[PDB]
RNA sequence: UGUCCUAAGGUAGAUGAAUGAUGGAUGGUAACCAUCAGUUUAUUAUAAGGGAAUAAAUCUGCUUUACUUUAUGCAUAUGA
RNA sequence: AGGACACUGUUAUAGUUAACUAUGAGAAAUCUUUAAUUCUAUGGAAUUAUAUAAAUUAAAUUUAUAUAAUGAAUCU
RNA sequence: AGUUACGGCCAUAUCUACUGUAAAACACCGGAACUCGUCAGCUCUCCGAAGUUAAGCCAGUAAGAGCCUUGUGAGUACUGAGAUGGGAGACCGCUCGGAAAAGCAAGGUGCUGUAAUU
């Protein structure tokens, strides 16, 4: 097999959905993502005003951080142990990605620190083969070939081999 | 449809089908000199230098060349007479008027015939445009041509 | 609720050179405009492009049927002067345009009146002589690449000004310039010569002997020492001022290469292949 | 239609808009995050018409060309 | 004008696994299209040699101006 | 005889499926000591040459969609000039001239300018 046909991990994304008017719940949760990885947080705003969710327009809601490198492997190997390395069949998309969510970040292995509080988050991963610079460059922009795109069953193969786990 | 500068332009200032967008480089590379012949065609994608809508498609002559404008002289039909107009337009609204090219070639070739006949004692046999008169004679052959009988035919309804 | 056929018929296809993501058509037209009075005077432009392992520099003047080149220079021509280890460095952009502008004047015989300067790094723009012809005028095409402070494209126009060809530019995009201060001419002189490359090479030896053999392997395989690079680079510039002429190649004939060519299938084989496809079904 | 704008004026640079499909703890028709598709459906102060997809649209920076003086044309004329 | 249902506005019913396939009706403020007619311009000046500039170009290099000579070219 | 850098005309050059290329070139590709840029060397910027022809670029196949062109449609629809022609009217017929589209068949699927390398 040619080594350009391999599958890898492009990036991982973390999202903490808090909804509130207090900046103290934001700034407490902003320290948790810095405590997990040394990157800094990035905020998000609202699109409209929804009374049923306690949301007004142009107002801060949540935080998210995009990570890459080998640091993403240490966060991913922790999160799979919470579900005992067991996943469903429908978590895989048409394009190849998948995700999961954990109710408690204390199960990740941090300290309590009670004034910070207890939160929860959900993760999402990306898979790309080598040769993905073609659709991303400015000069010489073009499409990807039809032979190199990942499908749903290709995620079902690579997940079991790199992590010995159970499919449901 | 009141009296304004751009009245009643719905199909005259519309860009045609599958041809939208800013013009190309072959427009900008052309040059103009004093005494040429130029037709006017509005490109409705630039808004600096458009003439009035009356002059769309009339040919004139170029008398001045400015850093941003070209001067064209024309003729308008005011109530009794034929007057003289001057307008300044941009380069992206013009076109080189053809129609003298067959004439200017005839000038250059007749000037060569005059030169070769100077060395001889003959009279000039110039080139002028042809004339069409009565129908000339021709010769048909009945060896391979057979006549076809034509007649009427009875009427038949379409259903 | 439109069909699949109407969505294709209403499609307007962009231009061919825009389709391949190679040019910016609004940027080109503003470069080659001209006032209408100067009919006989065509503009010049210098093109600086790089491939993955080369630097290409051309001087052109545009026409209706297509462009034409006046003089070109290739970064792979520097083997004749002794620089063949770095073909994409900060020095490689400088010497290529320096050979380009030196080659253009020798077509016009202005080599005696306008000669090269010494590579000091001071911000200067050449001027006119009192009685003779004025200097030549060339503008710069940046292409599609973004503009930064220490870019490699901006140092190639520095090489054209040192050959004597007049190019309007300002010192704001150079290395060692800060606002409201005199220009640090010696700091620019350390990036023109490959001093930062040599001190990275000296640092890697005592720090990581394993990583250094991977990164600078052609510097290892050729017998090239880091403490002497600018002695070789300075010797390379002196040969260009002596002789800028090209060297001719003999013309061979390549007609045996025609065998890697596929024609289109004819009409007789097209109608034959259809009935064999219909034969297997019945 | 008798209005609005120190930016909604000037210029440089960066940029797949509206929407749809499939997924992700609490999360539902509808909160946020990733992936793929996306020929102009979106926006451009306003009536209608015309124009614009490396964009005249959305962001980031810097500024006051919302100047002073010689001559001429176009609506448009016999004529302010 | 004629034409078309492909864009914008409109309308009757049957089928196949919201999408495709049929037979019907249409447009003063709709257009992938498009005649008969109406109108604008050319059908004689161009080339050569020499000179002038304070314009213009990298440049006798262009853009312009003079003087000399060489001419009747579509039907009524 | 093909590539590669600038292009002119801007679909015969687009879109959806499969298949192939010796040399050289073009790419993918390895990293952040310095200039520069981000939440993230993803993009941009700056140094490189272990690996790979899987993709991109180039060239092919399809009773393929789309575009381009010839014939039929058809002297059919329509129309410039005219008469003490016909009809309650709506309108129709004749003489001397000009002359269509949509479909339905058959065929095609970029051409080219300056320079460089095998
Ligand atoms: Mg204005
Ligand atoms: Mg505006």
């Amino acid at each position: 097999i040619n080594p350009m046909r391999e599958i890898k991990i492009k990036k991982l994304s973390i999202v903490i959905n808090v909804g509130g008017g207090s900046s103290t719940r934001l700034n407490n949760a902003a320290k948790v993502l810095k405590q997990l990885t040394s990157q800094d947080c990035l905020f998000s705003k609202a699109r409209y005003t929804l009374r049923n969710f306690g949301i007004r327009r142009n107002e801060k809601i949540s935080v998210h951080v995009n990570v890459s490198g080998d640091k993403a492997m240490e966060i991913l190997k922790k999160a799979l142990k919470v579900r005992e390395y067991e996943l469903s069949k429908d978590c895989f998309n048409q394009t190849g990605c998948f995700g999961l969510g954990i109710n408690e970040h204390i199960d990740l292995g941090m300290k309590y620190d009670p004034d910070i509080g207890i939160y929860g988050m959900n993760f999402y991963v990306d898979l790309k083969r080598p040769g993905d610079r073609v659709s991303k460059r400015k000069r010489f922009r073009s499409k990807i070939g039809n032979k190199q795109k990942i499908s749903k069953e290709d995620a079902q193969k690579w997940f079991v081999d790199t992590f010995e786990g159970i499919l449901l | 449809s009141a009296g304004g500068y751009r009245r009643k332009t719905r199909q005259l200032l519309k860009q045609p089908f599958r041809k939208h967008g800013t013009p190309g480089l072959s427009v900008y590379l052309a040059t103009y000199r004093i005494g040429d012949y130029v037709t006017i065609s509005i490109n409705p994608s630039i808004h600096k230098g458009m003439p009035f809508k009356y002059y769309h498609g009339r040919t004139g002559r170029v008398f001045t060349v400015n850093p941003k404008s070209v001067g064209v002289v024309l003729h308008k039909k005011v109530n009794g007479r034929l007057s003289v107009k001057t307008i300044f337009v941009r380069v992206e609204h013009l076109k080189k008027y053809k129609g003298r090219d067959a004439f200017l070639e005839r000038v250059n070739k007749n000037n060569e015939i005059l030169k070769e006949a100077r060395e001889k004692g003959i009279k000039l046999e110039y080139i002028r445009q042809k004339e069409e008169g009565p129908r000339e004679e021709f010769i048909l052959n009945l060896d391979e041509n057979k006549p076809v009988k034509v007649g009427y035919e009875p009427f038949i309804k379409v259903y | 609720a439109k069909s699949a056929a109407t969505k294709r018929s209403r499609f307007q296809v962009k231009r061919r050179r825009r389709r391949e993501c190679k040019t910016n058509y609004r940027h080109r037209i503003n470069l080659i405009k001209q006032d209408y009075n100067k009919q006989g005077a065509l503009k010049f432009r210098l093109v600086v492009r790089r491939t993955n392992t080369k630097v290409i520099c051309q001087i052109t003047r545009s026409y209706i049927d297509g462009d034409r080149v006046f003089a070109f220079a290739d970064s792979t021509e520097l083997k004749n002067y002794g620089v063949d280890f770095g073909l994409k460095n900060h020095f490689a952009f400088y010497a290529t345009g320096f050979l380009a502008a030196r080659r253009a004047l020798a077509k016009l015989e202005m080599d005696d009146l306008y000669k090269a300067k010494e590579t000091d790094g001071t911000y200067t723009v050449t001027e006119d002589i009192d009685e003779e012809r004025r200097a030549l005028k060339v503008f710069l095409d940046i292409g599609l690449s973004r503009s930064t402070k220490g870019g490699n494209t901006f140092i190639a126009m520095k090489g054209c000004s040192d050959a004597g060809v007049y190019i309007p530019h300002s010192e704001s995009k150079f290395i060692g310039y800060e606002k409201n201060k005199p220009f640090k001419a010696d700091e620019l002189r350390d990036r023109i010569f490959c001093k930062h490359v040599s001190e990275y090479m000296k640092t890697l030896k005592e720090n990581d002997e394993e990583k250094f053999k991977i990164q600078f392997s052609d510097y290892i395989k050729k017998n090239i020492e880091p403490d002497n690079i600018a002695g070789i680079y300075q010797n390379a510039l002196d040969g260009i001022i002596k002789n800028p002429s090209r060297q001719e190649k003999e013309k061979k004939d390549y007609s045996g290469f025609k065998k890697f060519k596929v024609e289109k299938l004819s009409l007789e084989e097209r109608k034959k292949r259809i009935q064999e496809k219909l034969s297997a079904l019945k």
